[PDB]
């Protein structure tokens, strides 16, 4: 899996690959590991997938009851709870999840909660076996409050390239822009990015 | 708190008596007659219905006589659905003895855990005591036919002619004059039959307002049989002893 | 009117009383008197031991907790054993865990929890004793005065028991003359057997019928009894 | 035995008295509200009684937001009306979890009306004082209101009216119906609905209103919201134009 | 028939709860405390009746913290005050703990809310004998509130209870009126030692001992903190003044 | 080590023309050694039979709770249960131990008194439920038992013949395995009469 | 075990192999791998027998009775959600693998659920031992918008090419079609390419051939 | 907290009565009437609709449930009693019967539940019984169709056809003049209007009255195709238009 989230000047970009293996058997060539918890918080799964989904579908329902009884909440304590089920769970968890969300009063944030179920704030995480390949790339090429266009290139180039060495990612790379303007999905296929 | 609402159904009276065990009983006083007499040869399992109509569906009906075992059954009564409760704790009893030891349960031996369910009620809970009294009726081969009472108090004892529910004084009495020993399953079959009939609240004792049961061994076999004769089988045997 | 809302503390009478409680509170003032006091340097505790026979002993009313805390009780002796009991524990956790010395101030706040739960939960009861802490932490010495109710009171000095008014009263006129008896533990001792004193009536206080106890700068909480106390009588 | 009116047990008349003392609760607050379904909306207007000058108005209410699609208004004593609000909230959002998709407002009703049925039949919960009005725009059933009482009992209607002046509000709505021949508002604006709500409130209970004097919640398709004091404002004006 | 106050959670023919309402009596029987909410925060006082000269001063302090940024000071039994706030710390901090967040007032306000509406629910259980003027800083602002012994709660610009309440509830009123715009933590502190120094009349018997604490964005930056030395004095003087 | 391989034995169930025929070995033995030479695998509740194979006590065990279910089940129900129902009381019986499953294989067999229709049913040990139209096999000579079916049967056999058929069947594939044998039982069932024969078959 | 899931333009199709087995040996030539979830809702499955029906019954079971309290169609959503938090709940220790179909109110749908507890959304979905060989044919053969009838010989396809090309599969072809429109068709055995060729000979014994020890009637009327 | 309510609300009083259970009943005499009526190949059992106000839709509720495919149940009492008795009862159709043997419960059984678990609401620790008494009505293989009276005490007993509620006594006396056992299902569907007719005051048509069969079985109601031995459920709700239909032959 290849996962990563970016925070620029209007807010927010989430990324993925759509490669679920089990084995060296693609399962699954369209997966969709950008998972909604919240409104303009989102999340980007990587580890198991019986493991982050369960997660992240436990996560949505205590964000829709914390919304119930006191308003929307902050992307910082979406970032809290799964951290609460990872830390709490590491022990029978394989879980690694990138969180990211659009606040006005903050803008964009990204949260990364590795798979000792520690949290860590960044301008932007990336995460999945693919990302190794990248941390040169993404150290060399992230900038901070880029356009919303740089940052979908930094997103896509990135991917392409993760997608390129390792074998556990592929497919399409998918996107979801998190701003003041809402949300918006992306999607790219091989022929687009493979040759960038 | 909640003790202003307490009952307290597990008390002595000041004259060392258990108030709803007694008052239990007064209720079963009201209920539709059973009797259970005990020949040389069978037992027999007579009660009356309470409450009856031309809607009642009888083929279908079952109020007073249950089978537990295939050698033991049961007279009720007091409130049936307490009664049921009863039962189906006593069909498990039987088969666990049955499940541990490979030997059909004694009589006897279903009769007093029942009791003893009972008695439990009555000594600590808080709760109310079953509205009923069983005649058991059964046959093992270690007392042969056997014939056994059990009432809300938990206690149990054993008779040759016995009565539960109204009327008991009546009928005890009039068992207690035509009773004898060397009695035959049929002989036992009309006494019981001729007791309801010179008891019952009603106008005329017909078949409808009736349940009829006996345990014989069918010399034609060596094995004993349980009967729980039907609506019609209870409308013959109710022109021949003659009561049409 | 009464007779209806006090059968238990879970009731609240049409006035918004607690009887349960308040009959607590007079099984304290049936309790023999007991005197407590402080100046800025110690703590004292004085109270009058009650027997039953002349067959018979005097039964204790001071109980310590740690070396730097402790109590006199008035009223049912077996809780003063439970709530002196609690009282040592949350020292000794307050030890062990942070390696800190529970401070009078916090005691009191337990204790004081601990008596509310008892008048709130239905089949529970209220303590029926009232206890006056002494000590000496990290703020200095300190006196409390804990009643079953649950409200516990920083003084500077106080009494609680049969005839505990007439201590207090003059406790609450030799007020700026105790406070100041520093550097001094058998000052502030004397001015503690007068004002107890105060509260006699019946006979006078004895050898082996007085109690006496003290906790301050460099002095771990000790009980004076018998012999003890005699150079003070 | 003349405890069969201090815990939820029989009556010789075959009453639970704590249950009718408790419907008795329910006018605690003197407030009125009613509901009517649009051609596709739903819209509760409930008063709003904000006497003490040291209060802050807009911590004051009735009405609830259960979930993005239910709301729920409720008369009666607020501490009550907060327990079942939070216990609403709570089971919409298990149902969710468990079920993969929104409570349905009817649903929520028959399971709120449920746990109150056990307050009648057990000994030491006692019944809330509350009648709960549940509105969503179902996205099976269309524009729903469903209201819940101590009882234990729930139905749906084409409109409803609780509170002191409940007859008056209902026999106006009645009357309405009666003549419109149809079981809604045919207004395809929320806004209008709103209006018709405010309006017969007024003609029922013979009294004008102040942005001030009312509550009120409207539920559309995929979600429930509240007006405020200017949204309302303008909402008044707007039948002002008419009369 | 009557009796329908002897247990907690009964309801009287005319829809009340008895117990509650018996609760609310200890309550206006205790001292007076009140809260301001001004323009960045808000202002806690209370009325601390010296029963003696014994009672060593500024030692027994009334009003209490929960967490960092919420103050709460109540009238009425104090123990059933403290097992209160003990409460809602736990709440608080389990919230936190969960959302990180240090807990909204108002949630937290429901939170109290739910647990005190909680005591009115059972017959084993008593309401709580204490009225809770509390509140802090959040996200958005100062928040004021009150809690009753049934468990309601609403916000408040003002809010007073106990023996003084009406004095009390008399000029936070005025207040109000006097100033639309706004009162400043400063001035909410000063005005707050008058109200508190004018409802003492109501018990003009025992002497006091006045305690102010205030939570102010721009004065304890969000932080709830007890108002000392020199700016206690000075109130407790402005206040003095306009007694006279 | 493998329970279902301690014991040993066998059973077979087969249907024909309106009848069906169930038959088991009668060896029960530990390892190598044999023990007794008269442990039946098929008993009857009412008008179904049913065959365990595995783990003698559990094959024990089973037969005694089915006894106790099915006799409940007549008090309740005031009617014999159907190999239908009863497949399925045994298919959640087993299932209701999944974690932890009783070491055996049972075969159901029997005639639907209201249908008059043949029927028989295997079971894996957590109640996976076959029901074949034709044999079910089970045993440590299954796999020979499927050889000696899958040929030598053909349908609607008359009571008569599906005997010398299911016969042949066991008596040869127990003999080509060392835990099973020692004697044999077989059932032939219809709607009215159940004949119980004993083979005479090798004793080694 | 082969088992497949295709949507068409108004429904969606699931199908699957008949054949069941014990290590080398079939024990079922022709046992059923589709389950009835609720009438508009099937399911196919593969993995541990046992589990896949016990699994399929039990969120049946619930999610009937849910259907009458809440008086609403099942939602295929809610009995992905139920069998998902199951078999997560049992840390995968109940070997279901299953492909969940079938049409409500909100539409057609087409999911796959994992003895682990992920799961999967497409327009085509293969599991089993044949998931490989099904899988080819989809990949080779699909395309967006298919007619019921397509649908149906696509999946069908798949099936087969696992008969075929995988020993753990064989026998017949059972498909189940749920149109968004009309009730649920269940063709069992759709397609049966393995009829077993007459015997060479009948190995019916001469009445007499097996020697009887001992002879009884037995008693089954109590 | 906790229920502290661990004794029994329902005693006996010293003249042996049970008085919860008899004010029970009382709740469900003064509960809208309901009857059942059995014939030779269906029953069918019918209340009416008493819309508690004009605004609230009828419709949103039903007095009539189905317990299984083939058992259906209708009551008299406390409404909200009966709905969870419904729930439970349908629940406990599964949990004790289908989960076990794959079928579901026949008639006499499911009844049996339900009657037990009114049973223990007469003698568990702080509770009260339930206010309502139920008419259920089902077929099975090997029972035919069949009709049950549930009471609070807990009893049930077998009806060829029956009444409770209101007019019961009236109702049940117009029944035993109307009953025979050669009743065709549209026969005693008719029996069942006419006997409604006399227990309603204001209007009666198929918005007021709302009545269910237990006859043939219904493959049109099954939601799929395919399996020979699923033909479909015996019960069967009638719609308002079905319900004036046969009105107009009344
Ligand atoms: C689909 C094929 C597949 O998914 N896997 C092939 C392996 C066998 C799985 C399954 N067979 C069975 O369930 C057996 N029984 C057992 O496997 N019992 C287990 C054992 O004894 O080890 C216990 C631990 C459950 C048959 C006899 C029921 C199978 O055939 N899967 C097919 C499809 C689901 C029918």
């Amino acid at each position: 899996t290849s996962i990563m989230a970016v925070t620029f000047k209007d807010g927010v970009i989430l990324g993925a690959d759509s490669r679920t293996t089990t084995g060296a058997y693609i399962a699954n060539r369209v997966t969709d590991k950008l998972t909604r918890v919240h409104d303009k918080i989102w999340c980007c799964r990587s580890g198991s997938a019986a493991d982050t989904q369960a997660i992240a579908d436990i996560v949505q329902y205590h964000l829709e009851l914390y919304t119930s009884q006191y308003g929307t909440p902050s992307t910082e304590t979406a970032a809290s709870v799964f951290k609460e089920l990872c830390y709490e769970n590491k022990d029978n968890l394989t879980a690694g999840i990138i969180v990211a969300g659009y606040d006005d009063k903050n803008k964009g944030e990204v949260y990364t909660i590795p798979l000792g179920g520690s949290v860590h704030k960044l301008p932007y995480a990336i995460a999945g076996s693919g990302s190794t390949f990248i941390y040169g790339y993404c150290d060399k090429n992230f900038r901070e409050n880029m356009s919303k266009e740089e940052t979908v290139d930094f997103i896509k180039h990135s991917l392409s390239q993760a997608i390129k060495w390792d074998g556990s990612s592929g497919g399409v790379i998918r996107m979801v822009v998190l701003t003041a303007a809402g949300v918006e999905r992306l999607i790219f296929y091989p022929d687009e990015y493979e040759q960038l | 708190g909640s003790r202003r609402y307490d009952s307290r159904t597990t008390i002595f009276s000041p004259e060392g008596r258990l108030y709803q065990v007694e008052y239990a009983l007064e209720s079963i006083s009201h209920a539709g007659t059973a009797i259970g007499i005990m020949a040389s040869d069978g037992i027999v399992l007579a009660a009356e219905r309470k409450v009856t109509s031309t809607l009642l569906e009888q083929d279908t009906s079952t109020e007073k006589l249950y089978k537990l075992n295939d050698k033991i059954a049961v007279a009720v009564a007091g409130l049936t659905a307490d009664a049921e409760i009863l039962i189906n704790t006593a069909r498990i009893h039987a088969q666990n003895y049955l499940k541990t030891y490979n030997e059909d349960i004694p009589v006897e031996i279903l009769v007093r855990r029942l009791s003893d369910i009972k008695q439990g009620y009555t000594q600590h809970g808080g709760l109310r005591p079953f509205g009923v009294s069983f005649i058991y009726a059964g046959y093992d081969d270690r007392y042969g036919y056997q014939l056994y009472t059990s009432n809300p108090s938990g206690n149990y004892t054993g008779w040759k002619a016995i009565s539960v529910g109204a009327n008991t004084s009546a009928a005890q009495t009039l068992l207690q004059m035509d009773y004898k020993d060397d009695m035959k399953v049929d002989d036992a079959i009309e006494l019981a039959l001729k007791t309801l009939s010179k008891t019952t609240d009603s106008s005329a004792l017909t078949y409808d307002r009736l349940e009829f049961a006996t345990i014989r061994k069918g010399a034609n076999d060596g094995e004993v049989y349980q009967k729980i004769f039907k609506p019609q089988e209870i409308k013959d045997i109710l022109v021949k002893t003659g009561i049409t | 009117f009464r007779n209806n809302y006090d059968g238990d503390t879970v009731t609240f009478s049409p006035t918004g009383r607690l009887f349960q409680v308040e009959y607590a509170l007079e099984a304290i003032k049936q309790g023999s008197v007991t005197v407590g006091l402080r100046s800025n340097t110690h703590a004292v505790l004085v109270a009058l031991k009650r027997n039953a026979d002349e067959l018979s002993s005097y039964q204790k009313k001071i109980i310590k907790c740690d070396e730097h805390m402790g109590l006199s009780l008035a009223g049912l002796a077996p809780d003063a054993r439970v709530l002196s009991n609690y009282l040592r524990q949350q020292c000794n956790y307050s030890s062990l865990v942070f390696n800190r010395k529970l401070a009078v101030e916090r005691a009191g706040h337990l204790l004081c929890d601990k008596a509310q739960k008892n008048t709130q939960s239905y089949g529970g009861r209220p303590y029926g004793v009232g206890l006056l802490i002494i000590g000496y932490d990290k703020s200095g010495a300190h006196l409390l005065e804990f009643q079953p109710s649950g409200n516990v009171t920083e003084l500077y000095g106080t009494a609680i028991g049969a005839r505990s008014q007439g201590a207090k009263t003059y406790l609450e006129r030799t007020l700026d003359t105790f406070i100041k008896i520093d550097g001094n533990p058998d000052e502030l001792i004397k001015a503690g057997v007068e004002a107890i004193s105060q509260s006699l009536r019946d006979e006078s206080l004895t050898v082996d019928n007085l109690s006496i106890a003290i906790v301050g700068k460099d002095t771990p909480f000790t009980i004076y009894d018998g012999e003890a106390v005699a150079k003070y009588i | 035995a003349g405890y069969d009116r201090h815990i939820t047990i029989f009556s010789p008349e075959g009453r639970l008295y704590q249950v009718e003392y408790a419907f008795k609760a329910t006018n605690q607050t003197n407030i009125n509200s009613l509901a009517v379904r649009g051609k596709d909306c739903t819209v509760v207007i409930s008063q709003k009684k904000v006497p003490d000058k040291l209060l802050d108005p807009t911590t004051v209410s009735y009405i609830f937001c259960i979930s993005r699609t239910i709301g729920m208004v409720v008369n009666g004593p607020i501490p009550d009306a907060r327990n079942a609000a939070l216990r609403a909230k709570a089971e919409a959002a298990e149902f969710r979890y468990k079920y993969g998709y929104d409570m349905p407002c009817d649903v929520l009703a028959k399971r709120m009306a449920n746990l109150s049925q056990i307050y009648t039949q057990r000994a030491y919960m006692r019944p809330l004082g509350v009648i709960l009005t549940f509105v969503s725009v179902d996205e099976e059933l269309g524009p729903s209101i469903y209201k819940t009482d101590p009882a234990g009992y729930y139905v749906g209607y084409k409109a409803t009216a609780t509170g002191p002046k409940q007859q008056e509000i209902t026999t106006n709505l009645e009357n309405h119906f009666k003549k419109s021949k149809i079981d809604h508002i045919n207004e395809e604006s929320w806004e209008k609905v709103v209006e018709f709500a405010i309006t017969h409130m007024i003609d029922a209970l013979g009294t004008e209103f102040s942005k001030n004097d009312l509550e009120v919640g409207v539920a559309t398709k995929d979600k429930f919201f509240t007006l405020s004091a200017e949204n309302i404002e303008e909402r008044l004006v707007a039948i002002a134009e008419q009369d | 028939g009557t009796g329908y106050d002897l247990s907690n959670s009964v309801f009287s023919p005319d829809g009340r709860n008895f117990q509650v309402e018996y609760a609310v009596k200890a309550v206006e029987n205790g001292t007076t405390s009140i809260g301001i909410k001004c323009n960045d925060g808000v202002v806690f006082a209370v009325e601390k009746l010296i029963t003696s000269k014994l009672l060593v001063p500024q030692k027994n302090v009334k009003i209490q913290v929960v967490d960092r940024h919420i103050g709460c000071v109540y009238s009425g039994l104090i123990p059933d005050g403290r097992h209160l706030v003990n409460r809602g710390r736990e709440e608080a901090a389990s919230f936190k703990k969960l959302y990180k967040t240090p807990i909204p007032i108002p949630a937290f306000a429901d939170r109290l809310g739910q647990y005190v509406q909680a005591h009115t629910l059972y017959n084993s259980v008593r309401p709580f004998g204490v009225s809770t003027i509390f509140g802090g800083v959040d996200k958005n602002g100062a928040h004021l509130y009150m809690l009753e012994p049934s468990g309601s709660y609403w916000g408040y610009k003002g809010a007073a209870t106990g023996k003084g309440r009406q004095s009390a509830k008399a000029e936070l009123e005025k207040l109000v009126d006097h100033h639309p715009e706004g009162l400043s933590a400063r001035e909410a502190v000063k005005q707050a030692a008058k109200i508190i120094y004018l409802a003492h009349e109501d018990n003009k018997e025992k002497d006091f001992e006045l305690e102010i604490s205030w939570c102010s964005l721009s004065e304890t930056n969000g932080l709830h903190k007890f108002v000392k030395g020199d700016l206690l004095q000075e109130a407790i003087d402005f206040a003095q003044k306009e007694i006279n | 080590s493998d329970p279902s391989s301690i014991n040993g034995g066998i059973v077979v169930a087969m249907t024909g023309k309106d009848c069906v025929a169930i038959a088991c070995d009668l060896r029960l033995g530990s390892q190598s050694l044999g023990v007794s030479n008269k442990f039946e695998k098929i008993f009857h509740y009412g008008h179904v039979f049913l065959g365990i194979t595995g783990l003698a006590t559990d094959v024990t065990t089973l037969n005694e709770m089915f006894r106790y279910k099915t006799n409940l089940y007549k008090l309740k129900e005031e009617r014999a249960i159907e190999p239908e129902t009863f497949t399925q009381l045994v298919s959640s019986s087993l299932y209701e131990r999944r974690f932890g499953p009783y070491f055996v294989g049972p075969v159901v067999a029997g005639i639907n008194s209201k249908s008059g229709k043949p029927f028989i049913a295997g079971f894996d040990l957590i109640g996976c439920i076959d029901e074949a139209k034709d044999f079910i096999v089970s045993g440590t000579a299954s796999d020979q038992l499927f050889g000696m079916c899958e040929s030598l049967y053909e349908p609607n056999l008359e009571p008569e013949d599906l005997f010398e058929t299911i016969s042949q069947a066991l008596l040869n594939a127990a003999d080509r395995d060392a835990l099973s044998g020692w004697g044999a039982v077989v059932y032939i069932i219809k709607k009215d009469e159940v004949v119980k024969r004993y083979l005479k078959m090798r004793q080694d | 075990t082969t088992i497949v899931g295709v949507k068409f333009n108004n429904g969606v199709v699931i199908a699957a192999d008949t054949r069941s087995t014990q290590g080398p040996i079939v024990a079922d030539k022709n046992c059923a791998k589709l389950h009835r979830i609720s009438p508009k809702i099937w399911c196919a499955g593969a993995g541990t027998a046992a589990d896949t029906e016990a699994v399929t019954q039990l969120i049946g079971s619930n999610i009937e009775l849910h259907s009458l309290y809440t008086s609403r169609e099942p939602r295929v959503v809610s009995a992905l959600q139920m069998l998902k938090q199951h078999l997560f709940k049992y840390q995968g220790h109940i070997g279901a693998y299953l492909i969940v179909a079938g049409v409500d109110p909100t539409g057609s749908h087409l999911f796959s659920i994992h003895a682990h507890g992920s799961t999967d959304v497409g327009y085509y979905l293969s599991l089993g031992s044949g998931s490989l060989a099904a899988m080819a044919v989809l990949e080779s053969h699909w395309k967006q918008d298919l007619t019921k009838e397509e649908a149906i010989k696509l999946a069908s396809d798949a099936i087969q090419a696992g008969i075929w090309n995988d020993l753990g599969s064989g026998s017949n072809v059972d498909v189940c079609v749920m149109e968004i429109g009309k009730d649920a068709e269940y063709l069992r055995n759709y397609l049966t390419p393995n009829v077993r060729e007459e015997k060479q000979k009948s190995y019916k014994f001469p009445r007499g051939t097996t020697a009887v020890l001992k002879e009884s009637i037995v008693n089954i009327c109590d | 907290m906790t229920d502290r309510y661990s004794f029994s609300l329902t005693t006996f009083s010293p003249s042996g009565k049970l008085g919860q259970i008899d004010y029970a009943l009382t709740a469900v005499k003064q509960g809208v009437t309901s009857l059942g009526i059995k014939a030779t190949n269906g029953v069918v059992i019918a209340t009416e609709k008493k819309s508690s106000s004009p605004l609230a839709m009828s419709e949103t509720l039903s007095k009539v449930s189905l317990l299984t495919p083939d058992i259906g149940a209708v009551y008299s009492g406390m409404g909200p009693d009966y709905r969870v008795l419904v729930d439970k009862s349908r629940k406990v159709a599964h949990t004790s019967y289908k989960r076990i043997y794959g079928e579901y419960p026949p008639t006499k059984l499911l009844v049996s539940e339900v009657a037990k678990i009114m049973q223990e609401a007469t003698q568990s620790g702080g509770v009260r019984p339930f206010g309502v008494s139920l008419l259920i009505a089902g077929h099975d293989e090997f029972n035919g169709f069949s009709l049950y009276q549930v009471d609070p005490s807990g009893s049930y007993f077998p009806w060829k056809a029956t009444a409770i509620g209101k007019g019961s006594v009236a109702a049940k006396t117009f029944l035993e003049k109307r009953w025979n056992d050669e009743l065709e299902l549209e026969d005693a569907i008719h029996i069942a209007l006419l006997t409604l007719k006399e227990s309603v005051e204001g209007e009666f048509n198929g918005d007021t009255i709302e009545l269910a069969i237990i006859g043939d079985e219904n493959p049109d109601l099954l939601g799929y195709t395919g399996i020979p031995t699923d033909k479909g459920p015996r019960f069967r709700k009638l719609t308002s238009q079905e319900i004036n239909d046969r009105l107009e032959a009344l």
